[PDB]
């Protein structure tokens, strides 16, 4: 019988802030490493065709606000913030259903200490923080 | 709807015959030794015939 | 209470039966049970197989050495002299030797004259199976020689049972003709081969090598194995039929779940055909000349 | 009921009919009473027909105990270790004779459901059927929709 | 639906809840250490924080005086609050009322907590110590830290 | 509404013997580093808490003896002392409560 | 020194080890009693009446409770760390040391010695038979460094190669297979002459035994075994080989200029079951353990 | 009333021949007439059923049920008597083989329903039976693998005969 455990159970009083600091720095460095997609090795950029569809994104609902138009009408709007949105993986047309290609996109960054190990390995290979 | 438990038992012997009786318990043995036989300290060394 | 005795007796018998079922006693010898007369049992034994045994020879065949040692140990530990018959009990050692030897030679002659194209090794292994511990013990227990046997360890260890069985065979050999005892060993040992395959008594290891050397002896070049049939190869339940061809001529075939086991079965079939021990062979002729 | 009772296959004891037939009945033990109305058929059976039965088949050992009993009995013991006990309580002499002849006729195998009243050890002579019997072969063993 | 609803329903109404919390807080001020069911102790801890803040607001403050007068029902702990408890936490800002979980109440198996004002001349509670820095994992992490410092 | 039929022992066993109704095994239990009396993680040790509570009860009884009656609550800090253990220079204005004991080797 | 197959070498080594163990068990004629006191903190005053050179501190823990058996990693026989399966000799006082004690340095050293011994056992039996693989020694590196090490000399034909990531993972897989089977770390204290006669082949092991028996006036060197592997080590070891939960080999490095031949240093990091770290922290430790550690002076 | 669990410790075995398995010790203990429901006791017994003595005591110490402390007490007396009477050297070397609850003798009381109508209340009692075997707990049976599933399916396919014919 193996008891459960969390990330900071056996860590010491001095080692807890060190681990937090180091992991946060590694996270921020990984996030900053992806700031220049067009210089690493971008995939070819195709022109837009009539019957084409592009990728969306994951946002965060901030709140609602008033807004006014030039004719004096009032419309309520919702603010959606893009916190850390990255393309995670791409499956070919024939590898999912043969109907359309798929792009997986991730949301805001979360902690690495509370994720599945397979997900952790995936994000380690991708070189990015885990997404909610 | 009116019934309880029973069998109140005690598991210790006592001295009830001397409380009131005209007959006594007939004994066959005594309590200890009238006088302990002290053995010689060097009995093992003197385990021979005689000295 | 209810007045009566019949239901109470019936329930007592039922309870006794249930107690016996729940706690069965260890089994005991038939000689230790009420209805037993040893001389009558010996005579009925001799009469039931339609043979004329010498009575004293049968008693000698049913005595055993370990029994004699136990009896003399008992007498020497009780301090009682019984040297009148113990020194003459004359155990069944020599009778067992004669019976085993004659049974071996008779079974060998029978099987040799029945399957001429058999190897000496195959015939010897067939004889070893037929005189083997399990077969002779089963025959002896079903012919009720385990009851007349005299020995300790009421289980009558299989070695002792087989020794006493062949002692009975030797006693029949001494009392009557070799032809009579040959008919006896036929009837009660050759019949044990019925419904059994050759490679269930021989227990060979390399059928392909055996077939190759047999064809080398018979001046047959070489068997090449070819896939004659198959149904399903990419599934978990395949069927393969492999045929062995000698000089472009098919000599045997065999099925299997894999090609290797199909080839091994084909080799076994070829060996059976070559040795003349097939399911279609002439059944043993039980008769009199 | 078959689903509520055991079962077995048709079989012999030691291949009885292959070589010599042997009597499977080994012993008959009779408990009969000197006095007692229930042992009268057994009494007259012992008087008349037990001697002739013993002379008729000498491979069977017959014991008669003659003890006080309310229920006379016959115990049949067979070469394969089977033991069968029967009540001859208040039975006629003809009934007892039929019973003992039936006991001598049966083998020691259990009288239960017999399951397919034939036992062949070589059911096939020309070869058991398999899905490839009665199926023709193709050139080079080519399965349907093949190329070479 | 109780989305964003603090202040659990404790007694037989809001006034009963306030009076239960007041009794618990008065006991805490008197005894410096109080054991009670876990949820009531949680609410009373939230209240004790602001009680100490009001005590730090000053003895002569009329609003703080009225708040203390309401929240202490024995009238002899108000001087304690203003001249013992508040001056004890002059330097610290909000770090008092340590709260721990004690096994369970015997009768009804209720979840039980203990709460204490820090300072507390009473004997110390068996606090849960963190793992020592000399353990194998902590030594490995310390070596990693030293190597990182050297690489810097 | 009444049951139309009696529930069988098989149905009852299936209902009352399935894993949702069984007691779960807990893996929060380890030995207390002090006193080794099998505490539970995230919960204080019962043995150590009882020890502390007994000492606190004795101290509070001494407090009540010293204070006199109700409604006292001295306006100074407090300090507990033991056999020997002369008062220190920093605890002058504090109330002193010394019952009679050797200071336990967990209260410093 | 003569020609010997490695398999037969292991069989003869095991036979000599077992013969020595049998004579050590036999020179004591009868069962003698020792009053081993418990000077620990949780169960004070407990005295065990144990058997001389038969019973172990694990047996004392069995008397106490199951938690003692599970958590106790080392013993303290009146001053000194004893491995859990070393028979007791004299009437002593005992104290059990775990991984989470206030001063776990002794158990850390013992655990790292055990991990190095397992790594050496995995290494010795994972190379081609026609190469000569020889174990030099396991340096007593401190736990504060990144990994435990084992020095190995390979045959001359392998003075130019380097193992890749797949081979490293194969070494880790062999280590985990060794972990999966519960193998006690059997101990033995022998004389110098017997110690030489068990090995008799490797001059590195011979000089190791000389160095370990010189400073002892009684000329006695410790000997430990898991399964059928026997190594010479300084200091006691952990009771079971399944105590380790996370185990890896990181890399191997060379130190050539100190000898005409080549000596390689295999490095690895492990974490016990009581002190398992998260995936990310273990990745950090794995990344650090690949660095060369030089602590021999 | 039957008291047969009590007499299972009075069985005396003949001395073993030198070359024989250890024959681990076997201790039976029980508590009669517990003021508890037998189903409620069955749940705790079922939890305790397969564990070792120390693990069972640990699990029972942090269960907030009335019968948990009763079973803990019974296990403690069983362990003490196993070490003292039945020659078990290691007090921790015991595991639970049998752990079950049984109905005890009960009483009947009147319930006074809300009219001139009523019900009969039963004052429930129960027994607890435990049996300890000396030695480590037996390993749990691992779940059967797909290999075993395929093997048994193949054996089922191979066992079939041609039915209702020769
Ligand atoms: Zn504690």
């Amino acid at each position: 019988g193996k008891s459960g455990t969390w990330w900071d159970e056996h860590l010491s009083e001095e080692n807890v802030p060190f681990i937090k600091q180091l992991v946060s720095d590694e996270d921020k460095a990984q996030l900053a490493s992806k700031l220049c997609p067009l210089k690493d090795e971008p995939w070819p950029i195709h022109p837009w065709e009539p019957g084409s569809f592009r990728v969306g994104l994951i946002a965060l609902k901030l709140g609602m606000m008033p807004l006014w138009t030039k004719d004096g009408q009032k419309h309520v709007v919702t603010l959606l913030q893009v916190q850390d949105c990255h393309v995670l993986k791409y499956t070919s047309k024939e590898n999912c259903n043969g109907k359309m290609a798929t792009l997986s996109v991730g949301g805001k960054t979360v902690s690495r200490f509370r994720k599945a190990t397979s997900i952790l390995e995936f994000y380690r290979e991708l070189g990015l923080p885990p997404k909610q | 709807t009116e019934k309880e438990f029973m069998q109140h038992a005690r598991k210790a012997g006592l001295v009830i015959p001397p409380e009131k009786s005209d007959r006594s318990i007939h004994l066959a043995c005594t309590a200890g030794i009238f006088d302990a036989y002290v053995p010689p300290e060097g009995d093992a060394r003197i385990s021979s015939l005689s000295k | 209470v209810k007045k009566g005795f019949r239901a109470a007796f019936r329930f007592q018998k039922e309870l006794e039966r249930q107690r016996l079922l729940r706690c069965p006693p260890p089994p005991v010898r038939r000689s230790e049970k009420p209805n037993w007369d040893y001389h009558a049992e010996i005579q009925a034994f001799g009469h039931r197989l339609q043979e004329n045994f010498s009575l004293d020879l049968l008693k000698t065949a049913f005595v055993n050495s370990c029994y004699i040692k136990s009896e003399e140990a008992k007498r020497q530990q009780l301090g009682i002299e019984k040297e009148a018959v113990l020194l003459n009990l004359k155990s069944n050692q020599e009778l067992s030797e004669q019976g085993t030897s004659f049974s071996q030679t008779c079974l060998t002659q029978f099987l040799e004259d029945e399957y001429p194209d058999m190897p000496t090794e195959g015939i010897k292994n067939l004889v070893d199976f037929l005189t083997g511990e399990e077969v002779v013990c089963h025959v002896a227990r079903n012919l009720a020689v385990e009851q007349l046997t005299l020995s300790e360890e009421f289980p009558v260890p299989p070695a002792v049972l087989q020794q006493t069985f062949f002692a009975v065979i030797g006693a029949l050999l001494q009392s009557s003709g070799p032809e009579r005892t040959a008919l006896f060993i036929r009837d009660f040992l050759i019949t044990q081969m019925t419904g059994k395959e050759l490679f269930e008594m021989w227990k060979i290891i390399n059928p392909m090598g055996l077939l190759v050397e047999e064809l080398k002896k018979r001046n047959v070049s070489a068997p090449e194995s070819r896939l004659t049939r198959q149904s399903g190869g990419t599934t978990a339940l395949p069927l393969y039929f492999v045929g062995l061809y000698c000089d472009k001529k098919l000599i045997a075939e065999g099925p299997g779940e894999t090609v290797l086991v199909a080839e091994e079965e084909a080799a076994r079939v070829a060996l059976r055909k070559l040795y003349g021990f097939t399911e279609n062979r002439r059944p043993w002729n039980y008769s009199k000349p | 009921t078959a689903r509520g009772t055991p079962s077995r296959f048709l079989a012999s004891v030691l291949h009885n009919g292959l070589g010599r037939y042997v009597q499977q009945l080994q012993r008959l033990s009779f408990s009969v009473s000197r006095d007692g109305a229930s042992s009268r058929g057994a009494r007259e059976f012992v008087e008349r027909e037990v001697i002739d039965f013993a002379r008729r088949n000498p491979g069977v050992v017959i014991y008669v105990n003659s003890r006080p009993c309310c229920v006379p009995r016959v115990v049949a013991e067979y070469l394969n270790g089977a033991v069968r006990e029967e009540s001859i309580h208040c039975k006629s002499v003809e009934e007892i004779s039929t019973l003992v002849q039936k006991l001598a006729d049966q083998s020691g195998l259990d009288v239960i459901r017999i399951r397919k009243p034939f036992h062949t050890d070589n059911p096939s002579i020309q070869g058991q059927w398999h899905p490839f019997t009665n199926k023709p072969t193709t050139f080079r063993g080519l399965r349907p929709r093949e190329v070479q | 639906i109780s989305h964003g609803r603090v202040f659990r329903r404790m007694g037989l109404g809001p006034e009963s809840r306030i009076h239960l919390l007041r009794n618990l807080l008065t006991g805490l001020v008197r005894h410096e250490r109080i054991e009670a069911p876990w949820a009531r102790v949680d609410e009373m801890r939230g209240y004790a924080e602001k009680l100490i803040d009001y005590g730090k607001l000053g003895d002569t403050n009329e609003r703080a005086m009225r708040m203390a007068d309401f929240w202490l029902t024995e009238k002899d702990l108000i001087p304690k609050l203003f001249q013992v408890l508040a001056p004890r936490y002059k330097d610290q800002t909000g770090g008092y009322t340590r709260m721990l979980q004690i096994p369970n109440r015997s009768l009804d198996r209720a979840k039980m907590a203990v709460i204490e004002y820090k300072g507390n001349c009473l004997p110390p509670l068996p606090l849960p110590r963190r793992d020592s820095h000399l353990t194998l994992l902590n030594q490995l992490l310390q070596g990693l830290r030293q190597d990182l410092r050297q690489s810097q | 509404a009444a049951p139309k039929n009696r529930r069988t022992i098989e149905v009852n066993r299936c209902r009352r013997r399935n894993p949702q109704k069984l007691i779960k095994v807990k893996n929060n239990i380890d030995v207390c580093p002090e006193c080794g009396h099998l505490k539970q993680k995230h919960v204080l040790c019962a043995y150590c808490y009882e020890k502390v509570c007994k000492e606190t009860a004795e101290i509070r009884r001494q407090i009540g003896k010293q204070e006199g009656g109700p409604f006292k609550a001295p306006t100074i800090e407090t300090v507990v002392l033991y056999t020997g253990e002369t008062p220190s220079e920093q605890d002058q204005g504090k109330r002193i409560i010394e019952r009679d004991r050797k200071r336990p080797s967990w209260f410093t | 020194a003569s020609q010997l197959s490695p398999t037969e070498l292991t069989e003869m080594r095991n036979d000599l080890f077992n013969k020595e163990k049998a004579r050590q068990l036999s020179l004591t004629p009868r069962t003698e009693k020792i009053e081993v006191k418990h000077v620990g903190k949780t169960d004070p005053g407990t005295v065990f009446v144990m058997n001389k050179n038969i019973s172990t501190p694990y047996s004392c823990a069995m008397h106490l409770s199951e938690w003692y058996c599970r958590k106790s990693i080392l013993a303290l026989v009146d001053g000194q760390p004893w491995d859990m399966y070393k028979p007791l000799t004299k009437s002593c006082e005992i104290k059990f040391l775990t991984f989470k004690d206030c001063d776990p340095g002794e158990v850390n050293k013992a655990y790292w010695r055990s991990c190095a011994m397992m790594m050496g056992c995995v290494i010795e039996r994972a190379f081609k038979d026609e190469y000569m693989v020889n174990l030099v020694r396991a340096p007593e590196v401190p736990v504060i460094s990144g990994a435990f090490c084992y020095d190995v000399v390979l045959d001359s034909k392998l003075d130019e190669w380097m193992p890749t990531k797949e081979n490293l993972r194969s070494f880790t897989k062999d280590a985990h297979a060794l972990i999966y089977k519960d193998l006690p770390f059997e101990t033995l204290e022998v004389e110098a002459k017997v110690a030489l006669e068990i090995f008799q082949h490797s001059k590195y092991k011979v000089d190791f035994i000389e160095e370990k028996a010189s400073q002892n006036p009684e000329r006695i060197v410790k000997l430990h075994r898991i399964g059928d592997f026997i190594d010479v080590s300084e200091g006691p070891l952990i009771p079971r080989t399944s105590i380790c939960f996370q185990y890896e080999v990181s890399a191997v490095h060379n130190l050539q200029p100190t000898q005409p031949s080549l000596i390689r240093r295999f490095q690895g990091v492990s974490l016990p079951v009581h002190l398992r770290a998260h995936f990310t922290i273990w990745d950090k430790l794995l990344e650090r353990s690949r660095k060369m550690v030089t602590e021999d002076q | 009333i039957s008291r047969k669990w009590e007499k299972k410790n009075k069985i005396v075995y003949p001395p073993q021949l030198p070359g024989e398995p250890r024959r681990p010790a076997e201790i039976y203990h029980c508590r009669r007439q517990i003021k508890y429901s037998k189903d409620k006791m069955w749940y705790l017994a079922k939890l305790i059923r397969g564990m070792s003595i120390d693990q069972a005591l640990a699990q029972l110490e942090f269960n907030d049920k009335k019968g948990a402390k009763i079973i803990k007490e019974v296990l403690l007396e069983a362990q003490d008597m196993a070490v003292r009477d039945h020659n078990v050297e290691f007090r921790s070397n015991l595991y639970i083989a049998e752990s079950t609850s049984g109905r005890g003798q009960c009483l009947k009381r009147i319930r006074y329903h809300g009219r001139g109508r009523f019900g009969i209340m039963e004052k429930v009692y129960c027994h607890y039976f435990v049996k300890l075997v000396e030695g480590p707990p037996p390993p749990p049976e691992p779940p059967k693998t797909a290999v075993a599933h395929a093997k048994e399916y193949i054996q089922q396919l191979r066992s079939r005969t041609i039915v209702h014919t020769l």
